[PDB]
RNA sequence: UCCUCCUAAAGAGUAACGGAGGAGCACGAAGGUUGGCUAAUCCUGGUCGGACAUCAGGAGGUUAGUGCAAUGGCAUAAGCC
RNA sequence: ACGACCAGGGCUACACACGUGCUACAAUGGCGCAUACAAAGAGAAGCGACCUCGCGAGAGCAAGCGGACCUCAUAAAGUGCGUCGUAGUCCGGAUUGGAGUCUGCAACUCGACUCCAUGAAGUCGGAAUCGCUAGUAAUCGUGGAUCAGAAUGCCACGGUG
RNA sequence: UUCUUCUAA
RNA sequence: GCGGGGUUGAGCAGCCUGGUAGCUCGUCGGGCUGAAAACCCGAAGAUCGUCGGUUCAAAUCCGGCCCCCGCAACCA
């Protein structure tokens, strides 16, 4: 996990989409390749799409997701079973 | 003989017999006995009830046998209902911390399951 | 008989108040507390039954009626006549002295106790519960025993409804919710 | 090996796999390292239905006692 | 009751860590010194503690300050 | 007498495909199809590689 | 060879290589008597308990029971201790 | 475009089979305090004392050294004393939940380490099979190259023997 | 004392 | 018409007065071998022919059946 003296990590181009989402009032999917971004409490209720190498999957950001990073909710290896 | 819900053994030394509580190991057991004044190399037999009743309030500061199994299970089921990566690792049966699953992930996956 | 003395001076006035009973004989009184250890794995030998009987003769101060199977079922490999579980029916003077020891001592000595239930009154006020281990009672010495027993406590009372047994036990501070 | 492949349009996709199938590979059974020319022969045939019960009809008969 | 079949039933002393000497009747016989009882069990204090549902933002803003 | 025509024989002479594992190609002597992608074929997907046979089989029938 | 039902036509009987099943035992109590008791099954609640042991009510009213086939019996019980 | 740039992803998957390894199953030991003895290397965007803070990983500040000078660096097994008394244990450490630190735009997929908790299998391993003739096998620690960080591998070095 | 075999460039 | 049989993939035991499944081979995983045999080692498998029934319980007991194996189907 990241240091606490640095603060949590989010990307600027995600931050200039969340504040755009809070202002102009949209339920639009914000598709974002930043899997490494810690969810901020203003991101709660934002339908944001997180890349998983191939496609985007909508992560409806619940309150219970604030500590965790966006890539935990967009799994990249699609596994079903060997038989 | 009885601390915090369970029946601690009576022949072991005090920093060893307290370890039976789900919630202390050896470092927190040395911190339980750090404020009860008890020398850490006495047995649970030949103690005092004035010492054992003092000893339970030391254990009552920290989270133990019944109360610790519930915060752990709430934290694991927190990951289940999120459906995060850590939650999928718990509800499939595979190791969560990113270990090897190609060879010898046996502690989560149980014994060997041959091809039918 | 402390709680029966406690029944006749505070419980009767409380239940006549909140239910508006006509007659004082209409109040729910408890009738019997039945202590079963149905030990179905006592078909192995006598000693899993006759010792578990004596673990209940310590809890309730009575020798238990070692009961037998009513019919024969074959999923359990028992026949009609095998002794399969011992019970104790407690009435009067030794009912309340048990019911004093139950709600005071034996209930807070349960490992991971968070409270009893309130959906456990068998439709007609008779509160039927059950405990997981026989050593919640101080009667059972922890050292001298060997097997994790378990009994189920069944309180039978003359409540016609279901809430009237739910309110009778709350008069004796019974740990529900 | 004979495998029945049950799916939609199996014969429309695998009727063009009839005939031989030559290989030229340095094999596993060859110990001098040389390369051998082998073959197999695949014959994809469809699932024709069963003949079913030919029930003799007592008007197509001629019974001589 | 019957004259033989029942065990020795005696009024005893049941003290606790809240000092409550309480005289019950029982088959234990000896002077009983309990550990927790109905007076000192946290069914009325600590059961609102032990659920630990918690909030997530109030934990997250606690770690640092913007 | 309908799988005898489909097999034909088993020798190296009556083939339809080859699989040259040194230079890694799958020819197809019905048309030409000398394409140098065999590890896509032998391991798996010939899904767009039965398809060129069907076009010239359609060309046997739309040119009728 | 014996027992039970039907064919047997409302007393008894009544045939067929007619339709159905049983018996060639058991029991020193499974007999005698006195005292007492009331079944199957299902819903609900309940430690391990599971569709089903035991336990607690309730429904139910003999669908249970009889050492066994079938019929006629049986609560005063012929059933159960 | 089979060339090229980028972003995220993959090489880190998991019904399983094998190879090479480390840590074990303990009493010739585990833990606790004390105390003795090395060799060989590395280092300037680097090695970083001392000092204060933190349970600890580490943080603040700042000497010294291109080094037989200063730093990394305390060698450990050992010896003395105490305890454990043959139990899945004061053996074992997997695994998991919190709570952290550091490196790095960035530790979710996937880093190492720390702290508290949890304490699986394992009680010396079937058929079989491997290494080794003397400072050897055995067991103990140390160092380096690679590297921002990331070894139980590799290449070196000594200690008991 | 038993102890077989190695297809085709 | 009367006997006997149906038991893992296959060839078969055992069903004993009902409480419970055995073998040879085949199969799986390792071992040996340059590799495949042979051999060594670890293994797993059954809803006991079908559908009813009687018993608390049926592979076993009873009744009917579908195949299969025999035997007898004759005096005219
Ligand atoms: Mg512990
Ligand atoms: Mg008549
Ligand atoms: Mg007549
Ligand atoms: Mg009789
Ligand atoms: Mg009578
Ligand atoms: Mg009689
Ligand atoms: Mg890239
Ligand atoms: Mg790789
Ligand atoms: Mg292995
Ligand atoms: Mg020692
Ligand atoms: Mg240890
Ligand atoms: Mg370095
Ligand atoms: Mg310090
Ligand atoms: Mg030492
Ligand atoms: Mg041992
Ligand atoms: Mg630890
Ligand atoms: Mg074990
Ligand atoms: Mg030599
Ligand atoms: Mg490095
Ligand atoms: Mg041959
Ligand atoms: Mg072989
Ligand atoms: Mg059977
Ligand atoms: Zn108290």
């Amino acid at each position: 996990p990241r240091s606490l003296k640095k603060g949590p990590f989010i990307d600027l181009h995600l931050l200039k989409k969340v504040e755009k989402a809070v202002e102009s009032g949209d339920k639009k999917p914000l598709r974002t390749w930043s899997r490494r971004s810690t969810i901020f409490p203003n991101m709660i209720g934002l339908t944001i799409a997180v890349h998983n190498g191939r496609q985007h999957v909508p992560v409806f950001v619940t309150d219970e997701m604030v500590g965790h990073k966006l890539g935990e909710f967009a799994p990249t290896r699609t596994y079903r079973g060997h038989a | 003989a009885r601390i915090a819900g369970i029946n601690i053994p009576d022949h072991k030394h005090a920093v060893i017999a307290l370890t039976s509580i789900y919630g202390v190991g050896k470092t927190r057991s040395k911190a339980i006995l750090a404020a009860a004044g008890i020398a850490e190399d006495v047995k649970i037999s030949e103690l005092s009830e004035g010492q054992i009743d003092t000893l339970r309030d030391e254990v009552a500061k920290f989270v133990v046998e019944g109360d610790l199994r519930r915060e752990i299970s709430m934290s694991i089921k927190r990951l289940m209902d999120l459906g995060c990566y850590r939650g999928l690792r718990h509800r499939r049966g595979l190791p969560v911390r990113g270990q090897r699953t190609k060879t010898n992930a046996r502690t989560r996956k149980g014994p060997r399951k041959p091809i039918k | 008989a402390k709680l029966h003395d406690y029944y006749k001076d505070e419980v009767v006035k409380k239940l006549m108040t909140e239910f508006n009973y006509n007659s004082v004989m209409q109040v729910p009184r408890v009738e019997k507390i039945t202590l079963n250890m149905g030990v179905g794995e006592a078909i192995a030998d006598k000693k899993l039954l006759d010792n578990a009987a004596a673990d209940l003769a310590a809890i309730s101060g009575q020798k238990p009626l070692i009961t037998k199977a009513r019919k024969s079922v074959a999923g359990f490999k028992i026949r009609q006549g095998y002794p399969i579980g011992c019970k104790v029916t407690l009435r009067g003077e030794r009912m309340w002295e048990f019911f004093e020891r139950l709600i005071t001592i034996a209930v807070p000595r349960i490992r991971d106790f968070r409270g009893l239930s309130a959906k456990s009154f068998d439709g007609r006020g008779n509160y039927s519960m059950g405990v997981r281990e026989q050593i919640i009672f101080p009667e059972i010495d922890y050292d001298k025993v060997d097997r994790v027993r378990g009994l189920d406590i069944t309180i039978t009372t003359t409540a016609k409804s279901d809430e009237e047994g739910r309110a009778l036990l709350a008069a004796f501070d019974f740990p529900f919710r | 090996i004979i495998a029945k492949i049950s799916g939609d349009g199996v014969y429309g996709r695998l009727k063009f796999e009839s005939g031989g199938h030559r290989v030229q590979r340095v094999p596993a059974t060859e110990s001098q390292g040389r390369i051998h020319t082998s073959a197999c022969t695949v014959a994809v045939m469809p699932e024709l239905p069963d003949a079913e019960l030919p029930d003799i009809n007592p008007a197509d008969l001629r019974i001589d006692t | 009751m019957k004259k033989d079949i029942h065990p020795k039933y005696e009024e005893i002393t049941a003290s606790c860590s809240c000092g409550n000497v309480m005289k019950i009747r029982s088959t234990v016989g000896h002077d009983l010194n309990l550990d927790v009882c109905s007076k000192c069990h946290p069914f009325f204090t600590g059961k609102q503690r032990d659920v630990a549902t918690g909030g997530r933002v109030d934990r997250f803003n606690k770690r640092f300050n913007i | 007498s309908t799988r005898r025509n489909l097999l034909g024989s088993g020798d190296r002479s009556d083939r339809n495909r080859t699989y040259n594992f040194p230079q890694g190609r799958v020819t197809d002597h019905r048309i030409n199809l000398t394409l140098y992608r065999l590890d896509e074929v032998m391991e798996g997907k010939l899904d767009m590689l039965i398809e060129p046979i069907i076009q010239e089989h359609q060309a046997d029938q739309l040119a009728a």
